[PDB]
């Protein structure tokens, strides 16, 4: 028996409003790599990272997936 | 504060003891007890909880006499002055896995663990951030945080960084009975447990206060009825003038 | 009448309130308790203990 | 008064010890970290200081660690020199404890410590 | 003559509780000095039962609070009746002192009633400050640690007063042991200076809502205002019940459960939620001795409240102007009590700066100013020329 | 006892008021009457009426703070956004 | 061991009179146990330990 809230934050992760989030976090990420691999990066001190948008895509599934998972446990 | 510093918001869970007139689901502390023993009494202290609290709340008399039993307290020393150790009992309390604070920081790579006895309370979020602590760890770092090294990742922790790695995988324990050990079945098992530790009058507490605002919603309605009664002489008393005559 | 018997003496007032907080105090920490275990079945460690069986 | 010896305090290890109440933070340096400390200049400094008015010895290094801001802990050897790095507010101090990389507007206070031979007076 | 009146003892009673002719229109907010008296024996008898078992070593102060709620029976009700309580405490006192800056009751007859009122309101900041202190919680350490280092302002009786006030050089064992056995006295003055509270309301006896004398219209106190008294006792009780059964960790903060370190700082030490508008005042001054002022400033200026008020119609009942700006004053107030949780950001120092000098505009300019705009428009509206 | 001075309240029969004179003052007995005789009707109508006159100076007291404390959080919030970096350096600073 | 100084020792005799004795340290940083020798806060030593 696989775990309750992986496949449930599978499930929400694939619907309509989450996929042009999880999209949109990626779209943050490949922008991370292109600038990760920039000489000069190492001493730039202003780094962009993607916690903003990983923030958007776990709080969506942080309100989805609470009231449902509690159900599943026994 | 940004996000990251403040940390990512615990969602509202439904838990089993929400509500006015809900108590602890007790089948859910004595398998969350296990799942303290076998994972993380390793490193964290318990250092409030006795073995007698356990009697008649998870654990029957006889079984907290064989889980006391199995580690060793200090006694008073023999007829030559030699420190002696015994085995537990009832009165005495959870021991710890460290024997002092410069112990704890040595094995967990400087960072110290902290005790759980009232680790639900003393944090924002209550249970709903204990549970998604633990099931808030990410495969990966989001795409730009580099952590320092020895440190892990999940971002209900405020800042990011937290020093615990992962502690719940699928099927580490076995119940004893038959409920399946997922992780999101197991942190929801100890934050029912740590909430007892922490809480451990939250049964009686919501009876007796539903034995106080039964009657005192009820003395208060009563009140306002014999306020009405005693001053219903000069709520309906009436007044007239006859202005006299000015011959005085 | 009922004034002359209960309400006219007031050693028979407070007579018939302290024995009718008497019997309010047993009768309503029964009812509650029955209600509060009640509306928690299956929850409650006496539960946990019965369905121990093995 | 606390009486810590002129043989206990090692190289590379950073003494973090509660003098008075108040966190101290020791290290033992070498003398090419003398020069090493104030290299840089101080107009890329929020406060002139050098390290001769900080650290009487500049092989014993003597800092008390409470900062400027809340007060909160820097860890030791680590940072952007090889110093301390304040991870409250992200306030990098060198192994001098100037603040060159942070919002801490002031350097970490020096206790008032005194050398009288096989022991300090840290007082 | 009658028993009530013929004794020496129960004529204090009689005068005061029975035959006292209280104004036979006041409205509900004229209970909140009954409860007031009631919330302070609620403090003082769930002191008493729950010092029994509290010792006030440093290594002892957060184990024995943890020794009440574990192990006392009904210990979690005595600590919580008493940690919410204390903030009821400052929830009707807070309504007792905006009843009497609306309907004028710091106006004269009544300075002596007035001045009294503040007195009681500092040792009561001060009382529940010092009893914050005893929890040895972690905002409590760094509660005392960050109060007790304004004393160092002060131009070269700095550092002897806070080291004489410590007991030692940072807030340690005589500091939390000295802040129980004062904390424990300052209720007995808070209930003397009641006394010496009622004696300077019964000379000229209580205001009515509309402003104008009382004297015409008196009804007793015995079987109309007990019974009045008794309607929001009933209710203060109800609501104090649910806080203190039903969710008792509300008000409180949840810092305050882990054991005092003076090593780690924690994230925002704030004080518990009454004191957050005044260490809103003492956080906006950009300096540290005009803070310590600032703040002690912000309970002395309702001092100058009966010399600024200019109007001949006692309290804010029938105007129009004086009653809206006391409302602002009102939101000012809470406003204050929330950029005192926030963080030292952008733009919550230019908002508290703001609101804390409409906090001093109120007493200073607002009042004097649209009361004497209160006054010629009450006479050019009547009179004919 | 000594003689106190001069204040603004007696007691019982020299209360000090002005002296009154033609003013008849009816009241029946509360065991005569009925308490919460209007209850309904008081608190629907009469409960109204108080409230359609003090509400425009409690509603706006707080409809001018309520929207000033919701436009600065949400001014705190732009800042310490990924958005809002370029514009922090500018003002904190 | 303070209050022997200026009593009837100085303030050396009592630095070589109580480093003579052993108390317990606070711990190294892996947690055992350590001693060090006395200093002038420190109270004049029992013959028997319990
Ligand atoms: C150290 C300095 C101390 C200063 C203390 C600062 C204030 C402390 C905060 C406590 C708030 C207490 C508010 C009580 C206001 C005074 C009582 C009052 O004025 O009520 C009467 C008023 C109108 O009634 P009238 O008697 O004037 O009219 C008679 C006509 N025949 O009736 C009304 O207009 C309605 C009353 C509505 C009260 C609303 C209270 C809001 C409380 C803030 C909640 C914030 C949440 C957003
Ligand atoms: C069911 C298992 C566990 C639970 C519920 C638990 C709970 C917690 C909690 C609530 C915190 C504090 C987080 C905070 O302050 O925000 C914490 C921190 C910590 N835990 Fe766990 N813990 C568990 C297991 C473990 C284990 C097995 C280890 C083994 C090494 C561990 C090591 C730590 C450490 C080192 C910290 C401190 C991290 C820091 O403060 O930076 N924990 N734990
Ligand atoms: C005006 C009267 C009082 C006020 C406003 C007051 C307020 C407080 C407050 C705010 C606390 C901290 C509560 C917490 O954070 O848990 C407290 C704690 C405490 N107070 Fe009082 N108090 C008053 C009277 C008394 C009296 C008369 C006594 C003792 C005889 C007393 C003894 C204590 C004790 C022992 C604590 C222990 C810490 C705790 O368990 O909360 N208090 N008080
Ligand atoms: C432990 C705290 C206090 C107690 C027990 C207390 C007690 C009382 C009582 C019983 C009354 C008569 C009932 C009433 O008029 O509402 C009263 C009136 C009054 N109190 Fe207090 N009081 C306390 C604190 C304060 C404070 C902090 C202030 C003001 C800063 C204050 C100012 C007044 C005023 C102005 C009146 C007269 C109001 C009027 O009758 O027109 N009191 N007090
Ligand atoms: C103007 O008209 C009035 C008015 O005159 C009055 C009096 C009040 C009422 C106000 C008060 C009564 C306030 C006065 C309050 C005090 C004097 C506080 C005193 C309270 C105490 C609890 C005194 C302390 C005494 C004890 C704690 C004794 C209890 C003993 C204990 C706890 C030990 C128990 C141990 C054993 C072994 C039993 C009004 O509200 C009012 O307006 C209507
Ligand atoms: C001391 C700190 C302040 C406390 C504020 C309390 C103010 C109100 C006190 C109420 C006492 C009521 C007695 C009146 C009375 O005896 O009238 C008596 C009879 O009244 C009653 O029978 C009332 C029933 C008993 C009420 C019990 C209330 C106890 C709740 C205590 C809560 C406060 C501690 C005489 O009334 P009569 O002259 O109209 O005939
Ligand atoms: S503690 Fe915040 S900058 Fe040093």
């Amino acid at each position: 028996v696989t775990d309750q809230l992986e496949d449930l934050r599978e499930h929400f992760k694939n619907t309509e409003e989450g996929k042009a989030l999880v999209h949109h976090y990626e779209e943050c990420a490949e922008r991370v790599k292109i600038q990760q691999q920039q000489p000069g990066y190492a001493d730039l001190e202003h780094k962009e990272d993607c916690v903003e948008e990983f923030f958007h895509l776990q709080h969506y599934l942080d309100t989805a997936t609470a009231p449902r998972l509690f159900d599943k446990l026994k | 504060m940004t996000a990251a510093e403040h940390g990512l918001h615990a969602p509202a869970y439904a838990w089993s003891h929400n509500g006015p007139f809900e108590t602890f689901d007790h089948a859910s502390i004595r398998r969350g007890y296990q799942v303290y023993r076998e994972v993380c009494a390793a490193c964290h202290s318990l250092d409030r909880v006795a073995w007698r609290t356990l009697v008649g709340v998870s654990h029957t008399n006889e079984e907290v006499r064989n889980m006391a039993e199995e580690f060793e307290y200090d006694d008073e020393p023999d007829e030559q002055g030699n420190p002696k150790k015994r085995p537990g009992k009832l009165s005495d309390y959870i021991p710890g896995p460290y024997p002092n604070e410069q112990a704890a920081r040595a094995a967990n790579q400087g960072a110290l663990p902290p005790d759980l006895s009232l680790i639900v309370k003393a944090r924002h979020g209550g249970c709903d951030y204990i549970f998604s602590l633990l099931t808030g760890y990410p495969d990966e770092p989001p795409a730009g945080v580099a952590l320092p090294p020895g440190s892990n990742y999940n971002p209900y922790f405020p800042g990011g960084s937290i020093a615990m790695a992962r502690v719940l995988f699928d099927d580490m324990v076995e119940y004893e009975d038959g409920t399946p050990a997922t992780t999101s079945q197991m942190a929801k098992d100890v934050t029912t447990f740590l909430n007892w530790c922490a809480e451990p009058e939250h049964d009686e507490r919501k009876r007796l206060g539903l034995k106080t605002v039964i009657i005192l919603s009820s003395l208060y309605l009563l009140s306002i009825w014999v306020k009405k009664f005693k001053w219903a002489g000069i709520k309906t008393r009436k007044f007239v003038f006859n202005p006299p005559k000015p011959r005085k | 009448s009922l004034y002359k018997t209960f309400f006219k003496r007031n050693a028979v007032f407070v007579g018939t309130i302290f024995a009718g907080a008497f019997v309010f105090q047993t009768v309503f920490d029964t009812a509650i308790t029955s209600w509060y275990e009640n509306h928690n079945k299956g929850k409650l460690w006496k539960d946990v203990k019965a369905r121990i069986a093995a | 008064k606390v009486e810590v010896n002129l043989a206990a305090i090692p190289l590379g290890k950073n003494v973090v010890v509660k003098w008075q109440g108040k966190p101290v933070f020791i290290r033992h340096r070498t003398p090419h970290e003398i020069q090493e400390a104030n290299s840089v200049d101080m107009s890329a400094l929020k406060d002139p200081q050098t390290d001769a008015d900080r650290v009487k010895d500049p092989q014993w290094l003597i800092m008390l660690g409470i900062c400027t801001h809340l007060g909160c802990v820097p860890i030791g050897e680590a940072g952007d020199f090889g110093g301390w790095f304040c991870p409250c507010h992200g306030s990098h101090y060198d192994i001098s404890g100037r603040i060159r990389k942070g919002p801490a507007p002031l350097n970490l206070e020096i206790p008032a410590y005194e050398f009288d031979g096989d022991k300090v007076i840290v007082g | 003559m009658a028993f009530r009146k013929s004794n020496v003892y129960l004529s204090l009673v009689n005068s005061y509780i029975i035959d006292s002719p209280q104004p036979s229109s006041i409205n509900y907010w004229w209970n909140m000095g009954s409860l007031l008296g009631l919330c302070l024996v609620i403090q003082i008898v769930t002191g008493i039962f729950m010092a029994m078992h509290y010792s006030s070593n440093i290594e002892l102060a957060f184990s024995s609070v943890e020794h009440i709620m574990r192990d006392v029976h009904n210990g979690y009700i005595l600590r919580y009746l008493h940690a919410n309580g204390a903030s009821f405490f400052f929830m009707v006192m807070f309504m007792h002192m905006a009843k009497g800056l609306y309907y004028g009751s710091y106006r004269s007859p009544r300075v002596t009633l007035w001045n009294v009122g503040v007195i009681i309101f500092i040792l009561t900041i001060a009382t529940a400050f010092l009893g914050y202190c005893c929890v040895y919680g972690q905002m409590s350490h760094w509660g005392a640690t960050v109060i007790t280092n304004l004393f160092s302002a002060i131009p070269f009786v700095g550092n002897d007063i806070v080291s004489w006030l410590w007991g030692g050089f940072s807030v340690s064992n005589p500091t939390i042991q000295r802040f129980f056995a004062l904390h424990y006295l300052v209720p007995f003055i808070i209930a003397a200076m009641v006394i010496m509270h009622l004696m300077a309301l019964h000379i000229h006896g209580s205001s009515n809502p509309l402003g104008i004398t009382g004297n015409l219209d008196r009804i007793p106190m015995h079987s109309y205002f007990i019974f009045k008294d008794l309607v929001t006792v009933f209710l203060f009780m109800l609501i104090l019940a649910l806080f203190v059964f039903y969710s008792p960790n509300t008000l409180g903060h949840p810092d305050n459960y882990i054991p005092g370190n003076p090593l780690v700082t924690p994230a925002s030490i704030v004080p518990e939620w009454y004191l957050l508008p005044f260490y809103a005042i003492l956080r906006s001054i950009p300096d540290k001795l005009l803070g310590v002022i600032t703040m002690f400033a912000a309970i002395l200026v309702l001092l100058v409240l009966p010399f600024t008020d200019r109007s001949v119609v006692r309290g804010n009942t029938f105007k129009v102007l004086s009653k809206f700006f006391f409302f602002i004053f009102v939101f000012n107030f809470v406003l204050l009590g929330q950029i005192g949780a926030c963080h030292v950001e952008v733009p919550y120092v230019l908002m508290g700066q703001i609101a804390t000098f409409i906090y001093f505009a109120y007493f200073l300019i607002i009042v004097p100013v649209i009361s004497t705009i209160e006054n010629v428009l009450f006479y050019i509206g009547r009179v004919n020329k | 006892g000594p003689p106190s001075g001069k204040t603004y309240m007696g007691w019982w029969g020299h209360m000090g008021g002005p002296k009154q004179k033609g003013i008849t003052s009816y009241a029946v007995s509360p065991y005569a009457q009925k308490p919460l005789q209007g209850i309904f009707h008081n608190a629907v109508f009469n409960s109204f009426r108080r409230f359609k006159s003090q509400f425009l100076y409690v509603l706006i007291p707080a409809g001018i703070y309520w929207y000033w404390w919701k436009n600065g959080n949400e001014y705190n919030e732009f800042l310490y956004s990924k958005a809002g970096r370029e514009e922090l350096e500018r003002v904190n600073v």
